């Protein structure tokens, strides 16, 4: 369950 | 502990690794080379795009996120073709292909 929120 | 011991590969430690780069980094510190609780680059690289393809990593309509996932896992051809389809990033995908060429 890896996140899809890019480091911003 | 399991970054030092490369254990509990299934547990994504989502409490601390909430970003995508934190996941990649969490796993590349867990990959192994030559049977239980063990992950290798081939499994990880295939496991990522086969099960969680573009669809999973492009729902936020952010293309580079997926590209970084493929490129930082040595899957250069996938990342090149993928990024070559974005009509706004054709230029960039051709050249990253030339460099690899």
């Amino acid at each position: 369950a890896p996140p899809v929120r890019s480091i911003y | 502990y399991c970054i030092i011991g490369r254990c509990d590969v299934t547990d994504n430690q989502s409490e601390v690794a909430d970003k995508t780069e934190d996941y990649l980094w969490l796993k590349l510190n867990q990959v192994c080379f030559d049977p239980q609780d063990r992950l290798t680059l081939s499994q990880f690289q295939k496991q990522l795009l086969e099960d969680y393809g573009e669809s999973h990593f492009t729902v936020n309509q952010q293309p580079f996120l997926y590209f970084q996932v493929l490129f930082l896992t040595a899957q250069f051809e996938a990342a090149v073709a993928f990024l070559f389809r974005m009509e706004r990033l054709r230029c960039h995908a051709v050249h990253v292909a030339l460099v690899l060429f």
